[PDB]
């Protein structure tokens, strides 16, 4: 398993941005925003919650000051719609998808 | 266009996942799209 730091903020319909740590520790029922392979944004419920125990965490800081704090193998979407480990996006100097909500 | 500038190790921490159906991804603050 690969996973995100407590403080990583997920956008919810009901509550706005909430740390994933709160969502999982309290098993908060909520609705998040997802993107399909054509770039359409839609909303859907959180279906499951998992505490993944203790793992190595890295902080990745973008040119715009934004931060991603996660396990290095956790996958994120690139501009061209691939799902790749954040550490690989860093090492290969790839472009993260950025949706404006 | 907006690269990851730096990587810093923060040690071992208690970490988390959520799961959704359909495309198995969700939006974060600042517009990133994370996998389940």
């Amino acid at each position: 398993h690969h996973c995100l730091s407590y403080e990583t903020e997920i956008l919810t319909v009901e509550y706005g941005l909430l740390p994933i740590g709160k969502i999982v520790e309290k098993r908060i029922e909520c609705t998040v925003y997802s993107v399909d392979n054509n770039g359409n944004i839609y909303t859907q419920p959180v279906a499951q919650w998992h505490d993944r125990g203790e793992q190595e965490v890295f902080e990745y800081c973008l040119e715009d000051g934004s931060l991603i704090r996660a396990t290095k193998d956790h996958k994120f979407m690139t501009v061209d719609g691939q799902m790749l480990p954040i550490d690989e996006i860093f090492e290969r100097e790839l472009d993260l998808m950025r949706v404006d909500n | 266009m907006i690269k990851i500038a730096t990587r810093k190790y923060l040690g071992k921490q208690n970490v988390y996942d959520i799961g959704v159906e359909r495309d198995h991804n969700f939006a974060l603050k600042n517009g990133f799209i994370a996998s389940n």
